[PDB]
RNA sequence: CCGGCCGUCGCCGGCAGUCGAGAGUGGACGGGAGCGGCGGGGGCGGCGCGCGCGCGCGCCCGCCCCCGGAGCCCCGCGGACGCUACGCCGCGACGAGUAGGAGGGCCGCUGCGGUGAGCCUUGAAGCCUAGGGCGCGGGCCCGGGUGGAGCCGCCGCAGGUG
RNA sequence: AGGGGGACGGCGGAGCGAGCGCACGGGGUCGGCGGCGACGUCGGCUACCCACCCGACCCGUCUUGAAACACGGACCAAGGA
């Protein structure tokens, strides 16, 4: 709304701010972002640490589907089936270990993260991370990969 | 002329931009052509299957 | 006329302050009595966070109630929050207690009643106590929040850690000067 | 030249220089700067160790006091004024004082 | 309830009216009009309303009953009362005072009802 | 039952009663007390003088410890160090009246803030005056008027000051509590002279008024209420 | 002696003595509505002697008798009788104001039957 | 400086009808059972007596009144104008202001969704007005004429709004 | 410690035995005091219209500085950021 704004209470007053002295001019101080190497110095190089120059390694296409690996940690590893799955610990058909495809939940590479339970499991994964299995075979689970 | 963020931005071109797009209130208008469109055809040929092949 | 400088007259911890719902509305008339008439220093800081705002009330993440009230000594008793309560995916072991908070969310809910605790809001807890008896207060974290990481020193300066604003995070945006003595010099 | 005199704590000791934190005045604000300091240039300061000897006394005197059950008045309290005290004057009649009149030694 | 149908309508104008620095309700069931709370008939489970008699005789008391649920259709009985003013007084001291419905309006009531008898009884005053 | 729950409530009425009245004892004893102790301590610097002169030597007083501080220049463009000074001693209008505590750290504080007070040495009379006049104590930061003695019993209980003659004792003979029982104490509030203030802007012994007087403020006292 | 109110305390009001605008009298392109002059040179603001005063909060009456009628009433604006009842029961610190806009054949209607709620109204008999 | 008044700020302010100007747990029995207390003053110093054992009066003692009322003449079953809790009340301290910031306007203009069994040819809007009054102000209400068909209050909503 | 004379906690190892008043220089005034005029005179800090007499540069804006011998402003309506 408009019937709320700054300016249809700041009515009367001779300037809506903007001063008297240094009046609210055109654009005083360049269009734009301008200057940043000649008198906003100051600002570009005390709250943007670097904006000029350039580092290597150009790379002429870069179709963003050769590096699509998304991860999930150990600690939110157990959460792609459901809860009735883990539920059984030795119970109800389910013997030493379940098995979790995780890319078949969507996630490739499984990173290591925090505590994970102590019971006997099966990750499917493209990517596992030495932690990450350091963790898993530690628990009494075991990894295996895929394409 | 900053204070904290040093972002830019597109829409300016000295000769204008207004002279391009605004009118998209069409598109109620637009969906109800096309659904209708689809009753149309799939009455006049009505045993074949809708999505067709 | 007095020398008395004027600036900090009025203080801005406000008194009634923004309540517009009216639930919370009447939270605040049902606490106001008791805060009044009761020397519990609890209702006190009770009152006076149901009057912040969400940005200062976060949202108790339900594994920090859970490592926050297994510590000793802290046996039944209700676990009292003035935010709300998210469940984690964190934790694998069901929950073992009873709580008392404004909004708790519907996975935190359902794993609650589960674990065969209970689930208080306000009224309920006012009338099974009229002031703090057993009871246990917690907060969510409260500088939790992104723009914590960009408060601060300003970046640039010589030992900030903090997190300028760029609009992506690729190789060209902000590392090129002022970031590498390779390009002219380092923070 | 800006820490000659100042004085401040001392939080490093390398082979033969310490570090000291010492308080420079910039505008309004007050900073704890940190700086080096060859041995040379600093001493020691009795400032605080005239505090420890009274601190001393004043633990000592505790003490005595639970030995004698007596509560004595522990250090500095302030210069008060004078107390009401007989001037003897027996040996004569106090000296009449009287202004010099003017000469001129140029 | 009582007090959550308070909070929903005291501003949202229903039968309020504000003007000249003063603020009245107009619904049935009310006491002096002014106050907006304690004096409804709407929000209350236990309201007593003074009218008077459309016939231009004695006034007509009604209270709302907890009997049955909030059908408004029948949830308000009806009293007529046509005698001299003192004994008309005492009756409706009597039906709160010895009734426990609703003691902090007994007065009121009193001073409604007395002000009706007032307005009927012929008088070049 | 209900007769027995009467006897009760007389007995806690009667109680109020018995405390009042022992209450009401003390304080006149205590007072009369008092009464006995000013004199005594009057009469004796006149009998130690008498011996003294008798004996044909001089007697000099103890130069007192408590001073009275009056403001007396105003409040705009003053110097800073006056300005912080006057703040400490808690004086900040025009025409505002204080007790001080002598000793050699409040000389000094006086002696930097020197053509803007006007301060000598209070008589008991007085301070009797002031304080039961225009004395206002400071409750809960919320100044209000001494009618009664329940106000000065209470914010002054822990050091034993119950009723105004004893608040006014500490203050005359400043006593272990002085401190405490004078930030009780409202700046007093004291109005503009009668008659003149001889050239006000003026040490006092250039025949102006400002400085140390040591007796006149027995006199300006009198007319600035 | 016809209607009283119910405590008619002496009213004493500093000056409601119309306050005007700092040159209300020499245009009249400027009407005497009042306008705080935000200006640099202006005296009215500027608080020079024996000017036009400007309003300042002091200047207001004791909440004791706002709106109180110099007659002995509080005023309020009716327009029929389904709101003239509203002051049944206060009906000694509030007289009726009939409204510029009702008509005849419905204000010797409100007019009189006030009268049975006796209610003094501030316009009696208007329309004939 | 003393007082009256407005407002702002402070009071963790008081109020679900102010258990202080230190006014001071209770519920039962048992035994043993009160010449009213709760063995703190020559403390000489927050805080220890003198209508005490005089309010009808308590299961046959209408009725532990469970309000034909505890006579709590410092009465939360229990409402005074009270409690439009965004309300009402109590105490104290202060009030300068361009540039600039903010809060509040039952201040104002136009349009919309709601709501006044609203007003209106027995006369709407506007216009004028040495007529009556309100508000510190923004402005508002009422009388008189003049005119010929429309307009306004309240909650929300929107703006090419002073 | 006894108890005569005596410092008395104690509130019983003694002191209420039951009201009325002044009051009151007592927690912010009341009279349980009276006088005059009323059908062509009374009332109207409001509430504005005219006239008087004691006391007081023309606004808006730059400016360190405005009444300025600095600049815009004849007057009214409507539009105007």
């Amino acid at each position: 709304p408009s019937r709320l704004r700054k300016t249809r209470k700041l009515r009367g007053h001779v300037s809506h701010g903007h001063g008297r002295i240094g009046k609210h001019r055109k654009h005083p101080g360049g269009r734009g972002n301008a200057g940043g190497m000649h008198h906003h110095r100051i600002n570009f190089d005390k709250y943007h640490p670097g904006y000029f120059g350039k580092v290597g390694m150009r790379h002429y296409h870069l179709k963003r589907n050769q590096s699509f690996c998304p991860t999930v940690n150990l600690d939110k590893l157990w959460t792609l089936v459901s809860e009735q799955t883990r539920v059984n610990a030795a119970k109800n058909k389910t013997g030493a270990a379940p098995i979790i495809d995780v890319v078949r939940s969507g996630y490739y590479k499984v990173l290591g993260k925090g505590k994970l339970p102590k019971q006997p499991v099966i990750v499917k994964a493209k990517f596992f991370s030495r932690r990450a299995e350091e963790k898993i075979k530690g628990v009494g689970g075991a990894c295996v990969l895929v394409a | 002329a900053p204070s904290r963020n040093g972002m830019i931005l597109k829409p300016h071109f000295h000769k204008d931009w207004q002279r391009r797009v605004a009118t998209w209130f069409n598109q109620p208008a637009r969906k109800i052509r096309r659904r209708k469109a689809r009753q149309a055809r799939a009455r006049r040929i009505a045993p074949r299957p809708a999505a067709g092949p | 006329g007095v020398d008395i400088r004027h600036n900090k007259d009025r203080k801005v911890r406000r008194k009634e302050p923004k309540s517009q719902d009216i639930y919370l509305r009447l939270l605040v008339k049902l606490y106001r009595f008791l805060a009044r008439r009761t020397n519990s220093t609890f209702n006190q800081v009770v009152l006076k966070r149901l009057f912040m705002s969400r940005t200062n009330r976060p949202p108790l993440s339900l594994s920090r109630m859970i490592r926050k009230m297994k510590l000793p000594g802290r046996e039944n008793k209700t676990a009292v929050v003035v935010g709300t309560i998210t469940d984690d995916v964190r934790v694998q072991e069901v929950p073992k207690l009873k709580v008392c908070a404004l909004r708790v969310t519907s996975r935190a809910r359902s794993r609650i009643l589960r674990a065969g605790g209970k689930i208080l809001t306000f009224d309920q807890l006012a009338l099974d106590s009229p002031k703090g008896c057993g009871t246990v207060l917690l907060s969510g974290p409260r500088k939790g929040r992104e723009v914590y990481r960009h408060f601060g020193k300003a970046p640039g300066t010589p030992h900030s850690h903090t997190k300028p604003y760029v609009r992506s995070k690729g190789r060209k945006f902000e590392r090129a000067r002022g970031r590498r003595a390779s390009r002219g010099y380092k923070n | 030249k800006c820490y000659h005199g100042k004085t401040g704590r001392v939080y490093n000791v390398t082979q033969h220089a310490v570090g000291i934190v010492v308080n420079k005045q910039v505008k309004g604000k007050i900073l704890a700067k940190r700086i080096n300091v060859r041995i040379e240039h600093i001493k020691h300061s009795k400032s605080r160790d005239s505090f420890l000897k009274r601190v001393k006394e004043n633990d000592q005197k505790k003490k005595e006091a639970k030995e004698k059950g007596t509560w004595v008045q522990l250090k500095r309290q302030p210069a008060p004024p004078r107390e009401a005290h007989f001037v003897r004057t027996n040996g004569k009649e106090p000296e009449l004082l009287e202004p010099i009149p003017y000469e001129f030694m140029a | 309830s009582a007090h959550l149908q308070w909070m929903v309508v005291r501003n949202c104008s229903s039968f309020l009216i504000k003007r000249n620095k003063q603020t009245y309700s107009t619904e049935p069931n009310n006491l002096k009009a002014r106050n907006s709370f304690r004096y409804n008939g709407l929000i209350h489970r236990k309201t007593v309303g003074v009218e008077p008699a459309a016939d231009g005789k004695g006034v007509v008391v009604v209270m709302k009953r907890r009997s049955g649920q909030r059908k408004p259709a029948t949830s308000y009985v009806r009293t007529t009362i046509n005698k001299n003013a003192r004994a008309t007084l005492s009756s409706i001291r009597h039906m709160i005072r010895k009734n426990k419905y609703h003691p902090d309006l007994r007065m009121a009531a009193i001073r409604r009802a007395s002000a009706i008898l007032r307005s009927q009884k012929p008088v070049m005053v | 039952n209900f007769a027995e729950l009467k006897i009760k409530r007389l007995r806690k009425k009667f109680a109020q009663k018995m405390l009042r009245k022992a209450r009401r004892k003390l304080i006149y004893e205590k007072a009369k007390h008092y009464h006995k102790e000013y004199r005594q301590m009057y009469r004796t610097e006149i009998r130690m003088a008498r011996m003294a002169r008798k004996a044909g030597n001089f007697y000099v007083p103890a130069e007192p410890k408590l001073a009275f501080v009056i403001r007396i220049r105003g409040i705009n463009g003053v110097s800073p160090k006056v300005r912080k000074v006057l703040q400490l001693l808690r004086l900040r209008q025009i025409f505002n009246g204080t007790f001080v505590k002598l000793n050699k750290a409040s000389i000094n504080m006086l002696r930097i803030v020197e053509p803007y007070i006007a301060w000598g040495y209070p008589n008991l009379k007085s301070v009797n005056e002031l304080i039961y006049k225009r004395g206002y104590g400071k409750i809960n930061k919320k100044r209000i008027a001494l009618t009664d003695n329940t106000l000065i019993a209470r914010s002054l209980g822990k050091y034993n000051i119950i009723c105004m003659e004893d608040l006014i004792h500490e203050i005359y003979t400043v006593g272990k509590h002085f401190k405490e029982a004078n930030n009780f104490l409202w700046p007093f509030k004291l109005s503009s002279p009668r008659g003149g203030m001889k050239k006000k802007t003026t040490h006092f012994v250039e025949g102006g008024d400002a400085g140390n007087r040591e007796d006149q403020i027995n006199r300006l006292i009198r007319r600035m209420n | 002696a016809a209607l009283r109110p119910l405590v008619k305390p002496k009213i004493v009001k500093k000056r409601t003595k119309k306050f005007i605008r700092h040159q209300s009298d020499r245009y009249v392109k400027i009407k005497r509505n009042w306008r705080k002059p935000r200006g640099i040179d202006n005296r009215v603001r500027r608080r020079f002697k024996g000017q036009i005063l400007m309003p300042n909060i002091g200047y207001g009456s004791n909440k004791k008798t706002k709106h109180m009628l110099p007659s002995g009433f509080r005023k309020f604006l009716v327009h029929n009788v389904k709101e003239l009842e509203v002051l049944l029961m206060c009906n000694k610190s509030y007289c009726a104001e009939i409204a510029h806009n009702v008509s005849s054949k419905n204000r010797k209607a409100i007019v009189e039957r006030a009268a049975q709620l006796a209610i003094r109204v501030t316009n009696p008999n208007a329309r004939l």
